[PDB]
RNA sequence: AAAUCCAGGUACGGGUGAAGACACCCGUUAGGCGCAACGGGACGGAAAGACCCCGUGAAGCUUUACUGUAGCUUAAUAUUG
RNA sequence: GUUAAUCUAGCUGUAACCAGUACCGAGAACGAACACACGUAGUCAAGGAGAGGAUCCUAAGGUUAGCGAGUGAACUAUAGC
RNA sequence: UUGUGGUAGACGAGCGUUGUAUUGGAGUUGAAGUCAAAGCGUGAGCAUUGGUGGAUCCAAUACAAGUGAGAAUGCCGGCAUGAGUAACGCUUGGGAGUGAGAAUCUCCCAAACCGAUUGACUAAGGUUUCCUGGACCAGGGUCGUCCUUCCAGGGUUAGUCUGGACCUAAGCUGAGGCUGAAAAGCGUAGGCGAUGGACAACAGGUUAAUAUUCCUGUACUUACAGUUAGACUGAUGGAGUG
RNA sequence: GGGUAGGUGGUAAGAACCUCAGAUCCGGAGAUUUCCGAAUGGAGCAAUCCGGUAGUUGGAAACAGCUAUCAUUAAUUGAUGAAUAAAUAGUCAAUUAAAGCAAUACGUGGUGAAGUGAAACAUCUCAGUAGCCACAGGAAAAGAAAACGAAUGUGAUUCCGUGUGUAGUGGCGAGCGAAAGCGGAACAGGCCAAACUUAUCAUUAGAUAGGGGUUGUAGGGCUUGCAAUGUGGACUUGAAAACGAUAGAAGAAGCUGUUGGAAAGCAGCGCGCAAAAGGGUGAUAGCCCCGUAUUUGAAAUUGUUUUCAUACCUAGCGAGAUCCCUGAGUAGCUCGGAAAACGUUAUUUUGAGUGAAUCUGCCCAGACCAUUGGGUAAGCCUAAAUACUAAUUAGUGACCGAUAGCGAAACAGUACCGUGAGGGAAAGGUGAAAAGAACCCAGAGAUGGGAGUGAAAUAGAUUCUGAAACCAUAUGCCUACAACG
């Protein structure tokens, strides 16, 4: 599928900014950006706070089943019975 | 064109070696007749023939 | 704008010299720098001299130079009795 | 062609397709490498004197020749003497 | 001990460059490249420090070559000099206005040339150069608020005009066909081909830009049916005219 | 069918919508496919003009919409029909083929130079090269012996090495240069004409369609018997299966600290492997992502092979006897020329002329004759090895890295030159990301100077670095009686 889906929470795993948690909004998969919302605000100097996008390596899910909401991989592999290609955590079980 | 009718055997074309052996390209001409021809459909057609087919015509006996 | 241009702070006489010198030799003269001029020189500039010669170089032209040839003409043979 | 077609004259009605149509037509739109003193078919062609479309000046109309301002030396062109 | 000048030219030993291989190793605590400096070598050449720069690179031994530049009236690019020199390619004076800025633009008034023309209409060409508003990188041999330049918007209106839908000349093409190694060449019927023949529209007005085209007024033509009357029509061909 | 969650092609933000009832996207198959163009209704200055015919609709009718058809040539079929009575030419109609293009390449075939070399030059070479032209093809051409050629011999063709720079050939100068033999890649040989026989053609057949038969230690036909039911393919239709090609699915493993703008480096402690190929991620990542190794999967279209059935073709050993057949303007011979290594010569071809024989035959073994020996022309067909790659896919390089490399890294055969054929260029890089420099002052304005973002604005849109020639500014020293590579 795809890693990163417009609405699912995510993180940021390297940059100036670290642990920023965030919704992401819109994601360009042709050329791998990202906008999450409340990362990288540039003061436009227009002649604003619209955002910055992050590529999509930055990027990261964020789990939030476990107690240790920790960031981890995704499998696709997991293809439930009564379902269709799903996401879940490598290094857990947790759906999405 | 100045090769035959029933077959088409055209011009042939080959060097004027003189005496000390002078090359100069020539050209070889059939010797054409207008000798006559009678088909088997009556239609007696005149034909431009050569002179080697003419004589396997005339031992045919296709005149 | 231009052609030009080995670097230049680029005198004159006699001599010498690849044989006619801004530079060499020996004398002489001359503050530094422009502007308008004129043309003696720098064998000035523009053109790998047109003349001449050389190349086992080219092309054009000529002719009773050579060798061939398109054409024109003559004979045998086929077309053909 | 007559058991009427076709034409002529008139009345009523209908239709009249396709491309060109601007502007320049040359001392600045064309051919000259240019906003280059050159070249390019035909048409209109006023008045005075005059044979006249010559020649001098003007009309209808139209242009400011897309670097200026001075001085009035040599020197050059052009005119005048 | 004997020697060590040297072009053409023979021989020997060597430096450097680019890359590959294995071996070591330096690098955002700043790599190569680039300039600067008062170093070291017998030479080709080689280090050291600092500024700049912002990611690759150095040494050892072999190997392979687009391997080493001052000259070719060398090629390409840049830059001088000549020089702020010659040239700027037929013409004026002013008032008022605009504008930050005017000899140069707009208006006015003169002035000076043209006038068998620098005037007016069009063909050929060219292809938006036309009209309005705006702009002043570049082009304009100066300047410029302005240009035939640039930008945004716009304009070309036909039964009768120029030409097709009619005609043919020179000539071009050319079924069959003739000739020619091949392609092609020649040519008949047909078909094209105006610079010519035949065909019906005049005057005036209007818009910033069109006009016998639009509009106003008055016209003519060529077809088509339907209708009234008269009449027998009379060609793909013959003749006359053209 | 795949495939998810965004998308409406690039300079591109905004405006207005489609979409998670499964769009866009990707792959297969389809339909639409204006006009010119072989161009083909007729023209024509290419991309425009003018039509005919047959339907249908509108209209009272011209006329207009809307459909299809309308070139020439060759073959075949039918109809018609001349001077001329019949017949043929011709004309009309119907059906089926191509005409063109390009892969600047490869193949064949026709025609065919010169420059140059010879230190000049004509014989000769360059060269059967370039060019022009016709013709296809996926490869073509060639080809199954009237052979090689010296032997108790090989046994279609093609291609590579060697023979060898040999034997020869050459104004015996320059130069040219095989055929055998040998080692190899690949390997298949089939079928007509004619004798004889059948059926039919006013059967004057000398013709049409069958059977039969294919050749050399000669064969086949003609008369007579035995054994055969089978291999074999240069090959027709079906069915089944396998392996692929065309979209794709899953696809392991990491944190901490320091410099730091950002660490993925450096350092500490781990970890995974049929994956340490590669690309991106703020600096050099095996573990951030996308992939790769591996394992997989196709509704539809397509390729190669295999299996079973299925046609057509294809099969063997003897006996008799003057029987018949065994490719005619042909092989030769002569005149002029050429291919072959050979500058004309056996062999091979031919423009002109002449011209045989028939198994006791014909041709051949470098003029020629005899002996010996080899092979049977004058008819056709043929995969494989071979040559070439503009093209599709994957990938490589001790190949180029913007004066290079394709002429061309970008809208290049463009702009531009030329009437036309044709000739024919130059130039790329901000930063990680526009956070493209709001605001203030001067100015008419571009712009500049502060501010602001940012690691740096000596990164500022003149945009990576930024030498030299070159032009200006400045500390320090010298120079206005001086002859200066
Ligand atoms: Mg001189
Ligand atoms: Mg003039
Ligand atoms: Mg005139
Ligand atoms: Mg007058
Ligand atoms: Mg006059
Ligand atoms: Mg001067
Ligand atoms: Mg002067
Ligand atoms: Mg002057
Ligand atoms: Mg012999």
């Amino acid at each position: 599928m795809q890693r990163i889906k417009k609405g699912d929470k995510v993180v940021v795993i390297t940059g100036k900014n670290k642990g920023g948690s965030g919704i992401v909004l819109k994601i360009m998969p042709a050329r791998q950006q990202a906008i999450v919302e409340g990362l990288n605000k540039v003061t436009r100097h227009k002649k604003v706070q619209q955002e910055a996008p992050i590529f999509l390596s930055k990027l990261a899910l964020f789990d939030q089943k476990a107690k240790q909401q920790t960031i981890g991989k995704i499998k696709y592999v997991m293809d439930p019975k009564t379902n269709k290609k799903t996401r879940v955590f490598k290094k857990s079980n947790n759906t999405l | 064109a100045k090769k035959d009718q029933l077959t088409l055997r055209g011009p042939l074309y080959g060097n004027n070696r003189s005496h000390s052996k002078t090359i100069t390209r020539r050209k070889w001409n059939v010797n054409l007749q207008p000798c006559k021809v009678k088909t088997a459909d009556g239609k007696t057609t005149r034909i431009l023939v050569s002179t080697r087919t003419l004589r396997t015509l005339k031992k045919h006996n296709r005149l």
